[PDB]
């Protein structure tokens, strides 16, 4: 579970994220294993979605401006305006 | 050169640093809610009645051009405040240099929603102290034309004269001359005299269905030989975009416009011309927030200025020239953020010496082709009859004469007080610096408040004196009332960054930042040699 | 700026592209393999006969002087191409540019084996173009001498007159004056005329045994003062290098002699003067080769040539000025491996709004510095009776004087049609664009096949006709029969090339290749200010 979430795939549909989430559903933790099983608890690992949160957004705006230095100009590299 | 530091002599936890950095304090918030107040334009009424067109604000439309959380510094934004008889919103023209395409830009637009964007007195007057910095800084500018017209009512100061409108296409035309590209992006009615502005420009950008160039709107147009058109049809985007050619290129909306500019900015080929021996950055040894704290909260009471020195300086690390001499001035050499730097702050009175001192530092700046930086912080040139006897008269000229021909870029801030010869002496608005600035603490005027009632009704009585007469205490304490209150209104940073005797009132912990802002921006333009001319010895 | 983006609209696998694709790429076919016959010289025949003499061949001496796989932009391959009675190959000299010691340089070598490298007119027409290309972009220039001396029989047409012979020395001296050096090396006869191009020059090397620099050579000096000697004894390799002193370096055989050169390249404390601010290099958006599909192969076909534009500028990113203003002319800028410039590209006619669109935008690159490229494919001005009461006239000269004027480095190249007035416009070869290229397809004249012969017939039959007469369609038919053969004849690339109306023939799918090697080697030289002459407005 730990390499899982160490894991990053981008740009693409991905099932990284219904592993992660069946290693951690409860009833892997116990053998409740048979051939049913992804059927079963469909819904614990196949969740609806949903626009989550400012909370997100906010650092989602955060993080992408922190990641575009700007530009420095070889006129005055040390230019605060960048 | 651990020599070179300034070690401090102030207690940032003692009761008395508490007590300044207080009502110092008070005052940063006191502007800085004001400076809220007027962000908000023509008022929530009319301004949202904009956004009703589907036209984007003005401020709003200044950080979608720039650049990706870049920087802007903005100028003179009391701005007309209590001067007309209405609330004239930051003149209703927001100016300020800013990141575009890596380039530092002079950007102009108007508040369309301030009083329909005409232009009042002032508003000409911001709009001109923009292309100033702009000339005599070599950067490119970016005009975000939305305005009605020109202020019908106060035509007489606003029309004519030399540094009036129309001196907006003078300077424009000879920036375009002189290589300083000129950009306009037109999203509103542009009637008349701002009908120029993109006229006369490189490039310019028009918004379909919203803008609109012509040199008489309907009104006008109507009361010509009759007719009665419509605005899109007289002078439209897609008029000037397809058959008249005033336009340049054909912008969908507000965002679509601004993004169209940033290309145009980006095709420039720009280069620097400045040029210093800049070193790398290294920020001071005491918080600049300290500086609240050093400053006293009793006007006239004394302070060693070399502590606002050690809070703005790299590494607190500053050489002093003539140390122990006329140390009324005190002057040094030191680098901010990179950039080395010349300074000269006062530091009290201001005899002969200190000016002999100064024009000599003045010399040495200007031969090695470093920025000056002046502290003002003075009250007046120590008067007395040997003083006078004495050259304080043609010692004081010194100076002027080098400050006044100093060529190499020249920066000022109003820490203390503008007064009398003072002010001259010290690259006051006059010596064109390249920026002038004001703390909230600050007060400027020809001379103290009591000081001028002092004369003005001493003469009073010297007039009805030799008339065989006198003053009674009953006439002329009327005499002086007046003036002590007048003297006392003009001296406060609002009234004057209210008529541009300023570039902006500013945070005093702030002042090192804005300083670098401003240096790294003016070396768009070749720093200059420099000539004197002759000094009365 | 995924917005700066040209999406074409091409369909690569489409029939009608494959149809253009098809007859244009055996165009370019039938220059490859035309191409080849000329890198022959003087045929199999003495060309071996030369190598007999223990000589490096031309072509073979320069690939053996330039630097490790440099590239060579070679100029009018076509010279002289069909022109006079006999094959001169490339005029009997090969030029063009190539790095030579991390230096762009112009070289110059002659080939002995075409009519004994004596110079034809057309000989010294291209020695002395690319001294031009030389001047105008300050390339240090290596001159390879190994003729004979002018061809004799057609004198009068290569010694005399400004541009003769001759003015081959004149530019040298000139050269060596602005300080682009002048090298010479002498690896064969040198009589009289050559003569000075090995004397004239900073530094001169001779291959021992071989290299004679003589004013007269033994024929000439035996009908002299009678007097009988040989070549070695009269001028040859050890003569001038211990003893007069009309050589400078003493070499081996060709090879030595080319390391030798080499070796002076790099003692030239050179340094290029352009300047400009390029940026990283990115390639286009689509092959270049589309463009095979992309140009009509039906001449008069109209296609748009953004779509031509999109296949070599960086990225396929094009900023479009007055993008919908007088749309026969395309303007907008971008960048070419880097380096930023300003392109002209014709679509369709030319009226008024066209020219003004573009007066106005040339004024805008030269402000800025950027280079100029042209995209000829004008057929002409919109002719008429209100088209000429407009002005059609004066506004086709402003965009002349711009162009004219325009002082930054120009570029040009034939993708289409130059016809009147149009060639002018667009920076023809009299406008002195440092390089001037055609593609197989572009057809170049004063005008039109029948359109020439349409006046040219016309007025006979109206002399005849206010004559008492007129002019029935036998005679008419027979006044025309020539002219429309003539024209379709001067018309074609090869009459072009050979002629020197342009540096050369090029592959079409090669274009922006090129265009990034000479702007570079353009940028050896300073890009000057520019000065408009009076605009009639
Ligand atoms: C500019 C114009 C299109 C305004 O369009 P709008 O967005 O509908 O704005 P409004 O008409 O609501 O104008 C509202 C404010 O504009 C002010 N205004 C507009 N033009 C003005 C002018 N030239 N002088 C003084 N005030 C003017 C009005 O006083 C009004 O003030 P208020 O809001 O306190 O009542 C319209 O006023 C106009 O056509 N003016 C022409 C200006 C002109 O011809 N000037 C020539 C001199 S250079
Ligand atoms: C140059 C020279 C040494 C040639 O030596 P080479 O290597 O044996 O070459 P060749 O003698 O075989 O010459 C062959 C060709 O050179 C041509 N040629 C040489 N000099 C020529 C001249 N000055 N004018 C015209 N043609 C000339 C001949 O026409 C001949 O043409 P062809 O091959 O079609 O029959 C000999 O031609 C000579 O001495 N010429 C002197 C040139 C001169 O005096 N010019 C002064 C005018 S500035
Ligand atoms: C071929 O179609 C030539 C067009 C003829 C029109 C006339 S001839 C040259 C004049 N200049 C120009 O641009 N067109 C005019």
């Amino acid at each position: 579970l730990a390499m899982l979430a160490e894991t990053s795939v981008g740009g693409l549909r991905t099932n990284l994220a219904f592993l992660r989430r069946i290693l951690g559903h409860p009833a892997f933790a116990a053998a409740e294993l048979d051939t049913g099983f992804i059927a079963r608890h469909q819904d614990d690992l196949l969740p609806a979605p949903q626009a989550l949160p400012e909370h997100f957004w906010q650092a989602a705006a955060e993080a992408w401006l922190q990641s575009e230095p700007g530009h420095r100009r070889d006129d005055d590299p040390h230019s605060p305006w960048s | 050169s651990h020599m070179a530091i300034l070690h401090t002599q102030i207690n940032p936890r003692s009761a008395e640093f508490a007590a300044n950095a207080a009502t110092m304090l008070e005052q940063v918030n006191a502007l800085r809610t004001l400076l809220g107040r007027i962000h908000e334009g023509g008022g929530s009424a009319a301004q949202a009645r904009h956004s009703a067109r589907g036209k984007l604000l003005v401020r709003e439309r200044i950080n979608r051009l720039l650049d990706p959380g870049s920087p802007f510094l903005e100028l003179s934004a009391l701005a007309a405040h209590e001067v007309y008889g209405e609330e004239v919103a930051a003149a209703g023209i927001v100016a300020g240099i800013g990141r575009v395409e890596g380039v530092e830009c002079m950007i102009v637009g108007n508040d369309a929603t301030v009083k329909g964007g005409t232009y009042y007195p002032l508003t000409v007057k911001k709009h001109l102290r923009a292309q100033a910095i702009a000339l005599e800084n070599r950067l490119p500018c970016i005009y975000l034309v939305d305005s009605g017209g020109a202020n019908l009512p106060r035509q007489d100061e606003v029309f004519p004269d030399r540094e009036h409108f129309g001196r907006i296409f003078f300077n424009q035309a000879n920036m375009s001359a002189r290589g300083i590209p000129q950009i306009a992006v037109v999203m509103g009615s542009c009637t008349a005299g701002g009908a120029y502005v993109p006229a006369m420009s490189d490039e310019t950008v028009m918004v379909r269905e919203q803008a609109t160039i012509f040199l008489a709107g309907p009104p006008l147009v109507k009361a010509a030989t009759g007719e009665v058109v419509s605005a899109e049809e007289l002078g439209g985007a897609d008029v000037h975009c397809k058959v008249s050619g005033v336009a340049d290129h054909y912008a969908e909306d507000d965002d679509h416009a601004l993004a169209i500019a940033r290309r145009c900015v980006a095709n420039l080929n720009w280069r620097k011309q400045g040029q210093l021996q800049c070193r790398a950055p290294r920020a001071p040894l005491y918080p600049a927030e300290e500086l609240y704290g050093v400053i006293p909260a009793d006007s006239k009471q004394p302070y060693d200025v070399r502590e606002v020195i050690a809070r703005l300086v790299d590494g607190s690390e500053f050489d002093e020239f003539k140390a122990l001499f006329g140390t009324t001035l005190v002057c040094g050499f030191a680098h901010l953020h990179g950039y080395p730097i010349a300074i000269l702050a006062n530091n009290g009175i201001l005899f002969a010496e200190a000016a002999q001192k100064g024009a000599h530092f003045i010399e040495l700046a200007c031969q090695r082709g470093i920025p000056l930086l002046f502290l003002q912080n003075i009250t007046g040139f120590m008067v007395g009859q040997k003083y006078e006897a004495g050259g304080i008269a043609k010692h004081g000229a010194k100076l002027v004469t080098a400050v006044a021909c100093a060529r190499v870029p020249k920066f000022t801030v109003l820490i203390g007080g503008s007064f009398g010869a003072g002010n001259y002496g010290m690259c006051g608005r006059a010596y064109d610096p390249r920026f002038l600035w004001m703390w909230p603490n600050a007060r400027i005027g020809v001379m103290g408040g009591e000081q001028a009632a002092g004369v003005l009704a001493q003469v009073k009585r010297e007039q009805a004196e030799r008339a065989g007469q006198q003053l009674g205490v009953e006439e002329e304490a009327k005499i002086k009332a007046p003036i002590l209150e007048q003297y006392e209104h003009q001296g406060h940073p609002y009234y004057s960054s209210a008529r541009l005797w300023d570039d902006g009132v500013i945070d005093p912990a702030q002042t090192r930042e804005v300083l670098a802002l401003a240096l790294s921006a003016a070396l768009n333009a070749p720093i200059e040699p420099t000539a004197f001319g002759v000094f009365r010895m």
